């Protein structure tokens, strides 16, 4: 009766919406069926528009009304798309205003909301049933079920003498849908005075799921349900719609996802003379100073080109960073913009960090007493950066597991019972400190560095930042950050954060440069000058703390690589191997000359 | 319910303390000074304005807060330079 | 109608040549029509075009405009199709 | 609240009155005040963040009334916990 | 010369007969950059000539100086000028270096008239008409409204006989008369987007875009103005009457358009925000109950409270918005508003809706005009900031179409944030207590704010002074008193000062009310800037706003005090 | 060359748009231009403009009566297929025989564009249901379009009544793809 009108009205506004001369759902629907793609985005606002009453109907009862309105979007595509097909999904978009994950209560029981949160877990794949075939023990009674998955259905209690529950399902005839867990813990910064962040238990069907991964900030639009697991109900969130800044699925396929007009416009962005000076003003606006520091962390950020041989032998394609200096050197607010702009990105203390944190960990499950691998830091950044602050910190044995990391980039764990080699391809940016706090130019170098030189030679670059007194540079410094506590260019000179990261993505999926045969020559004999002046450098009372290998070799193709990837170059020339070079230079022989 | 706003200040003044202050303390075995502590500076006068629940920090809780922080700076250092210091300092004090 | 650093010697001659080819055609018995104009069809006979160069007054065949930037004009799509090309003007 | 910050000489009178039971340390007392009422934390576009609190070391010597400062910020402050020197590991302070 | 109300008619068929002919242009407007009244006009004009099919040219103009550089530039070929906007106070003969000896064409003696090349014609809602304009001149022809007729006889009567010549008595008392008249101030008597919908329905042009042309027109001057707009709005209810559809049983279509009158109120956009944020940033709301300390804070929560709206829900966005309470939202003003003094927020207004969009009232339309405008994206900085303030008229013009709503919501946007400054800056000024009270008027001087920029744009200051002329100055049961404002721009380091006229407390119908107040700033700057040397820019069109040197600010206001012709 | 590559072996649009505004149409001028200055035209006949008549039937070419329509010079006369009770009884006739298509006239999408975006007040019924109408009849052809683009061969093809602006459409495609195995079959003898 009013379930036929509800589905009546629902085909009205599919068939009857239009804002200009295009029927928007209509083609849109058209278009999605073309691509085997049995879902329909509906944009709230204009639901609103077209009839107020449908809205009220649909947030009054959504678990009710969903369901009518995916019956009608699939009688609509049948209409639309054959000539005289499973049941669509309905994909809400909304901009109501988002509720505090911690302001979810009985007062939002059953009701639709947005909220933004941080994926922390996800689950592997479940069947759920739709269609199911049944037959009865005794005299074999073929029946059928439709379900629907949103929950306020069982199998009949009565057969249609037969004993109580007397149908089996016939599994062959059945079919079935995807379904997947979510755990969504609350933004940082939204967690209330002195409370540990809190999370929540959602769920997502069919195109909802593996569209995100654990790490990455989303926005929610979903019904607040309650299920029974005796007074209480546990709290959850059905998912009607995904909404995420950044594009997991070209993230984890070679596939990439930007539009025509994207595409556009990170070329002619390329396309700019002196894109290298508008990457490294853009990079902390707020620091004062510090440009090869940027410079490396651009270089850090777009990463080179890995080389897979034919004899199976990798090359690595990630560049490290190290920054040891003294207080007051803004290294860990770098750090912080780093964790921030990078499209993947965890930041961690070394002090409050461990072995099993950091690489993976043997956690036996609670119910099945059988043992699993859960991830750390290094595999929840895989593919990204992880910000290390505070090094120096960081106990040995902690420490001492992050070699494979850094160098192989992969993790391997022998224990109980559990034998697999994960991936970790990720970059370290890491700060620490002296042994006494400050670089003392009275003692050797090796007094002010504890580090071995094996974790020393994995970083690529390594700055030495002193604090050195001089009147002209205190004013400039004391000048820049008074203005920014007292207090926009956006003319070409930077770019938001939001377009720096796409571009970024942009960049490492779409090219891979290579060096010509004059970076090659070059490269060979700075290298040979290099290790000569190293040798030269050499002292009788002590051997050169900082290290310079083949690894440092690697670490400038890196570079150059990344230089050329910068412009999407599909060649590096000797113009970016002198760029190379004075980075390399300026940081890691300006660092062992000391 | 107060949140101090800094639209109205000396900025000379206070980078000149500043410079003042890294200048003395690049001697040997000093109080470290960096900016942190120009932006303690800057933290005092909020917390001194503050103090009156108004609404924007005044040049008064700025000269108090730079005073503060030089007085401290002076009586950290040792008895022999303490008059060479506080005879310098007494500016802005 | 009728930089060159990338093009070299050969190029540069043989771009010069054609163009001389390509005015001494438009001079022939085809002068009446403009054999380099718009090859998108005619719609409108009176269009609204904008300035987005400023430029003194521009004396053309069909009348004189002058092309101060941020003023807009109504007139025929014929006249100022031209200007259009060159991006003195722009339709909107 | 009001009326008593019209007054001009309201700073002076806040700072007599941190700790009234300890003689002088004028300049332990300013310092109790300004920690205790703090600063303004700063969020410059949404990229950059700058700490809004004020610490204070008291290096003096032994019977110099550290302790009855320390329990009356204890006593004075909206939220405080106290500590000893080797009555705190390295996660009972942060998190474990 | 001047036309009456029933010669826009002839004028329009004038300006046919000359400025017409497919083989070249002959018709040139000018429009004042920063007038939405004046926009709105000249849309309406462009409209009803691209009808009749007649070659024009639209040319934005900011200032007296521009006007003079653009008319220098102008070919021979142009039959007729429009001036929107702005003309109607200076002498365009005597300004624009005009001799009609060097623009006639034919003189016949028989006719006893001359036949001149170029015409101009004056579209100016301000007042007192120029008399050179409107009794002496031929080439430059007004539009006036009506008042040469109601109230100029005795004026006409003086300055005819003024050309026309024991006599030195005579001499003197017409004299005499004549600077009286112009020794009043200056104020806007009616719109100009009026006038042009009186001539379209002379000439039969009238639909509903142009009727909400009209209205968008009519409804720019009821912020500062009042009396103009309550003047003006039974004809426009009465219009929209006319041109409303009988029926309309109809259900909704996707080409429906409808314009309804229906109950508006005095917030800030409040179809397209929240309703605490409407309540929030509305002048009124906030003159009525000091929203910028605490305990204005504290008692709009108490009266959200006893409305029965919760916290949560009043915050929810307009669309989003639980439907009973949207619904019960007149009733619950009807019988709360009176408790904190809010009477006055009911009101009338006009919402205009297309199928299945949004609908939107004509007030917020014409803030989010005023925001494109104003904020839409030596002497070399200065022409650059005009240049800007030029482009963004297009912004502005590209507004008014029904198929760019993508600017229109962009308008919102920045309607919104430019409202939160102006905001954040009267709460500095009044915190600060910055507005110095001396006896002939009150005084405001911004020097370190946080926002300084976004006070070069003349608009921008207006609003800002409309902002705290309503505020703890309508209000307060003070003497009305002339307010000035003045920012700084270090880039150039000079001065904005703007005189701003008194208001009356809204809707307080009286006798006093009835009457206007003039804006007498204009007369003491001309008279200050010639008699003082501090090198003063009066090139602005509204005479009142000025750009004064950093050191000749103090001296200025000096003399200022020291005239007593405010 | 002289001629871009996206007008090669293909109409854009706007040429597909120039080639319907040639055909007739029928007008009810709103002036008197016969006698009881003259059109002087040299593509079309200028016989049927000299000789009209207030509020009486006559024909001209499109864009001639789309230019007297700017002026308010002249009511077009819609085409008869485009009524609802038309569109109806097409989309009937295309239900009932999906192997076939509809007579629809060869520029019906176009000329209903024009229509719909010049001439609004002219239509009898209301604008939203022909939009419909249309969007449904293009849908249903879609349909039988995809449908019998499954008999792609190396020899001809056959598809009748299918518009214009269809036809331009699935130029390329379909020219391409038969192109490519005619080439696969005659390198295979
Ligand atoms: N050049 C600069 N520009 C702006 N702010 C600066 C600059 N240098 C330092 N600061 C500020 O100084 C403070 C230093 O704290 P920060 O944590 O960034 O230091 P750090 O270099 O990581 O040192 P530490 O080794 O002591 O942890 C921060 O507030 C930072 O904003
Ligand atoms: N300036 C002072 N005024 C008043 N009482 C003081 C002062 N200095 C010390 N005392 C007294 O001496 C004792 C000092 O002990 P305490 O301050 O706890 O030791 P410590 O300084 O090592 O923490 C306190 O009980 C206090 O009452
Ligand atoms: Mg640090
Ligand atoms: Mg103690
Ligand atoms: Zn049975």
């Amino acid at each position: 009766d009013d379930n036929t009108e509800i589905i009546k009205s629902f085909k009205n506004f599919i068939l009857e919406f239009r804002l200009d001369s295009q029927f928007i759902y209509r083609d849109q629907l058209r278009n999605n069926i073309l691509v085997k793609n049995y879902s329909l985005t509906v944009n709230m606002e204009h639901l609103i528009g077209y009839n107020e009453d449908i809205y009220k109907k649909l947030s009054d009862e959504p678990s009710d009304i969903i369901p009518l309105f995916e019956t009608a979007i699939t009688q609509v595509a049948k209409r639309i798309s054959i000539l005289s097909l499973p049941t669509f999904q309905l994909i809400l978009n909304s901009n109501a205003n988002q509720i505090p994950l911690r302001d979810l209560d009985s007062e939002h029981v059953s009701k639709i909301v947005r909220l933004s949160g941080i994926i922390i877990s996800t689950s592997v794949l479940s069947s759920r049933a739709t269609y199911l075939s049944i037959m009865c023990r005794n005299c074999r009674h073929t029946t059928s079920i439709t379900i629907n998955n949103f929950n306020s259905v069982s199998l009949p209690r009565s057969c249609l003498n037969c004993g109580p529950d007397p149908y089996i399902i016939i599994h062959e005839s059945s079919k079935f849908i995807d379904q997947q867990f979510l755990k969504l813990q609350e933004i940082p910064e939204l967690v209330p005075v002195g409370e540990m962040p809190r999370n929540l238990t959602m769920t997502c069907d069919r195109y909802l799921t593996n569209k995100v991964i654990p790490g990455t900030r989303v926005t929610i639009v979903g019904i607040y349900s309650i299920y029974n697991s005796v007074a209480i109900r546990t709290p959850y969130i059905k998912i009607l719609g995904i909404q995420s800044d950044v594009e997991t699925s070209s993230i984890w396929n070679s596939v990439t996802m930007f539009t025509e007009e994207e595409e556009e416009e990170f070329l002619q962005l390329s396309r700019n003379p002196k894109l290298y000076e508008i990457l490294t003003n853009s990079i902390a606006p707020s620091i004062f100073g510090n440009e090869d520091i940027k410079k490396a962390i651009v270089c850090l950020l777009m990463g080179g080109s890995k080389k897979i041989l034919p004899d199976g032998m990798r090359l690595r394609g990630d560049i490290n960073v190290l920054l040891l200096g003294d207080p007051g050197t803004a290294k860990s607010q770098l750090l912080k913009f780093v964790e921030k702009v990078s499209p993947i990105a965890v930041y961690t203390s070394g002090k409050g960090s461990s072995a099993a944190g950091l690489t993976a960990s043997v956690q036996r499950d609670p119910m099945t007493r059988e043992f699993y691998l859960e991830g750390g830091a290094m595999v929840l950044a895989d593919g990204g950066v992880v910000c290390i602050d505070e090094f120096d910190k960081m106990r040995d044995e902690d420490r001492v597991a992050i070699h494979e990391a850094m160098e192989q980039q992969t993790i391997s764990i022998a224990k109980a019972g559990i034998t697999t080699v994960l991936n970790s391809r990720t970059s370290v940016l890491a700060a620490a400190n002296p042994i006494y706090g400050r670089y003392d130019d009275l003692k050797s170098p090796g007094d002010n560095i504890d580090f071995q030189t094996t974790i020393l030679s994995r970083f690529d670059m390594i700055f030495i930042v002193k604090d050195d007194h001089n009147e002209e540079r205190d004013i400039s410094i004391a000048n820049h950050v008074i203005n920014i506590h007292t207090g926009q260019e956006e003319n070409g000179s930077e770019i938001s954060i939001e377009k720096m990261k796409r571009y970024i993505t942009y960049c490492r999926l779409k090219c891979a440069p290579r060096l010509s045969p004059q970076a090659a020559e070059k490269l060979s004999s700075n290298f040979v000058t290099i290790r000569k002046q190293l040798l030269i450098n050499e002292e009788s009372t002590e051997r050169s703390s900082i290290p310079i290998t083949i690894r440092q070799l690697e670490a400038i193709i890196r570079i150059t690589e990344s230089l050329a990837k910068l412009e999407l170059s599909p060649i590096a020339q000797e113009r970016h191997v002198d760029e190379a070079i004075r980075l390399f230079q300026a940081s890691t022989m300006d660092a062992a000359s000391q | 319910k107060i949140y101090p706003k800094l639209h109205q200040m000396d900025m000379d003044k206070v980078s000149r303390v500043y410079a003042d202050l890294r200048r003395e303390s690049i001697s040997t075995g000093s109080f470290p000074i960096t900016v942190r502590h120009l932006e303690s500076i800057l933290r005092i006068a909020e917390s001194f304005a503050k103090m009156r629940l108004s609404e924007f920090v005044s040049s008064y809780d700025l000269d108090r807060a730079i005073k503060v922080v030089v007085d401290s700076f002076v009586d950290a250092q040792k008895v022999s330079v303490r008059r060479q210091l506080r005879r310098s300092f007494a500016i802005y004090t | 109608n009728g930089d060159t650093n990338n093009l070299s010697h050969q190029e540069q001659e043989y771009l010069k040549e054609y163009c001389d080819l390509i005015t001494d055609l438009k001079s022939g018995d085809l002068v009446d029509i403009d054999l380099s104009g718009s090859l998108v069809p005619p719609s409108d006979v009176f269009i609204d075009v904008r300035v987005l160069k400023d430029a003194g007054e521009i004396q053309t065949e069909y009348g004189v405009f002058n092309l101060i930037k941020d003023s807009q004009f109504f007139v025929r799509q014929s006249d100022v199709e031209r200007l259009i090309q060159q991006g003195y003007l722009q339709k909107i | 609240f009001r009326k008593i910050s019209r007054d001009r000489g309201i700073i002076d009178k806040i700072i007599s009155s941190m700790a009234p039971s300890i003689y002088g340390h004028r300049d332990i007392k300013t310092a109790v005040a300004c920690s205790l009422f703090g600063g303004v934390p700063k969020n410059v576009n949404g990229k950059h963040s700058i700490r809004g609190d004020i610490n204070v070391l008291l290096l003096g010597d032994p019977g110099t009334a550290k302790s009855q400062i320390l329990k009356y910020v204890e006593k004075t402050a909206h939220r405080a916990v106290f500590a000893t020197g080797q009555g705190a590991s390295a996660v009972g302070l942060t998190a474990s | 010369m001047y036309y009456g109300i029933s010669q826009f008619s002839e004028a329009y068929n004038k300006i046919l007969r000359n400025s017409s002919s497919h083989s070249s242009c002959q018709l040139v407007i000018f429009v004042s950059c920063l007038n939405i009244d004046a926009l709105c006009a000249t849309k309406m004009l462009s409209l009803l000539f691209k009808k009749q099919l007649v070659q024009s040219q639209i040319v934005p103009i900011f200032g007296y100086s521009e006007l003079r550089r653009h008319y220098s530039q102008l070919d021979d070929n142009i039959n007729s000028l429009l001036l929107v906007g702005f003309g109607g106070v200076i002498d365009l003969e005597a300004f624009l270096e005009i001799d009609p000896q060097e623009y006639v064409i034919d003189t016949d003696e028989k006719s006893g008239e001359q036949s001149f090349r170029r015409d101009i014609y004056v579209l100016d809602a301000h007042r007192p008409w120029n008399l050179d304009n409107i009794f002496g001149s031929q080439i430059i022809q007004c539009f006036d409204d009506g008042t040469v007729d109601d109230t100029l006889g005795e004026q006409k009567e003086a300055y005819y006989k003024l050309l026309e010549l024991q006599r030195k008595k005579q001499i003197h008392e017409y004299e005499g008369v004549l600077e009286e008249y112009y020794s009043q101030g200056t104020t806007v008597v009616n719109s100009i987007s009026a006038q042009i919908y009186s001539l379209l329905s002379a000439i039969g042009e009238t639909n509903l875009s142009n009727l909400w042309l009209n209205i968008l027109g009519t409804t720019s001057l009821d912020i500062a103005y009042a009396q103009v707009y309550n003047r003006l709005y039974p004809l426009l209810q009465d219009e929209v009457k006319r041109l409303t559809p009988s029926s309309r049983n109809s259900v909704k279509t996707p080409d429906t358009l409808t314009l309804n009158i229906q109950p508006d109120y005095y917030l800030f956009l409040l179809r397209h925000s929240s309703l605490y944020d409407s309540f929030y940033y509305s002048n009124y709301v906030n003159a009525k109950l000091s929203l910028w300390n605490e305990n204005g804070k504290k008692r709009l929560h108490k009266m959200f409270a006893r409305m029965g709206i919760p916290l949560s829900t009043a915050q929810e966005t307009w669309l989003y918005m639980d439907h009973s309470i949207k619904r019960e939202l007149g009733i619950i003003f009807d019988k709360n508003l009176d408790r904190y003094g809010l009477q006055d927020i009911i009101r009338d207004g006009f919402v205009r809706t297309l199928g299945y969009r949004g609908s939107i009232s004509a007030s917020e339309f014409v803030e989010a005009l005023t925001a494109l405008l104003e904020v839409g994206n030596s002497a070399q900085k200065l022409t650059n900031l005009r240049k800007r303030w030029v482009s963004n008229f297009w912004l502005s013009w590209d507004a008014l179409d029904d198929r760019k709503v993508e600017l229109l919501n962009r308008g919102i946007q920045l309607a919104q944030d430019l409202q939160r400054a102006i905001f954040n800056t009267g709460v500095a000024i009044l915190e600060k207590k910055l507005i110095k009270h001396l006896r002939i008027y009150r005084l405001c001087v911004l020097q370190d704010g946080p926002d300084l920029d976004l006070y070069r744009n003349p608009l921008t200051l207006l609003r800002l002074g409309n902002w705290l002329i309503e505020c703890c100055a309508e209000s307060e049961d003070k003497q009305l008193l002339p307010m000035v404002l003045a920012s700084i721009d270090e880039n150039t380091d000079t001065y904005l000062v703007a005189g701003l006229t008194p208001r009356y407390p809204r809707g307080l119908d009286t006798i006093h009310t009835k009457k206007p107040i003039l804006n007498n700033f204009s007369m003491a700057f001309q008279q200050i800037t010639a008699e003082t040397d501090a090198k003063v820019r009066i090139d602005n069109f509204e005479s009142s706003i000025i750009e004064i040197r950093r050191e000749d600010l103090s001296p200025f206001l000096e003399k200022l005090t020291l005239s007593g012709l405010l | 060359m002289s001629l871009p590559a996206h007008l090669q072996q293909t109409f854009s649009p706007e040429e597909i748009q120039f080639i319907v505004e040639n055909e007739p149409i029928k007008i009810f001028p709103r002036i008197t231009t016969r006698q009881k200055t003259r059109w002087q035209l040299i593509t079309t006949d200028d016989k049927a403009l000299n000789n009209m008549v207030a509020m009486r039937s006559t024909e001209v070419v499109l864009w001639i009566a789309l230019l007297l329509k700017q002026q308010s010079k002249c009511s077009i006369v819609a085409p008869q297929w485009l009524t609802t009770k038309e569109l109806d009884r097409k989309i009937q006739y295309e239900k009932t025989h999906p192997d076939r298509f509809s007579e629809l006239p060869w520029n019906w999408l176009v000329l209903a564009r024009i229509l719909f975006n010049k001439a609004k007040d002219d239509f009898h019924d209301p604008i939203h249901e022909l939009r419909g109408k249309i969007q449904d009849l293009r849908e249903i052809r879609q349909i039988k379009v995809l449908k019998g683009l499954k008999y792609l061969n190396e020899s001809h093809l056959q598809l009748d009544n299918l518009s214009l602006l269809e036809i331009n459409e699935l130029r390329p495609f379909i020219t391409e793809i038969m192109d490519k195995l005619r080439e696969i079959h005659t390198a295979s003898l």
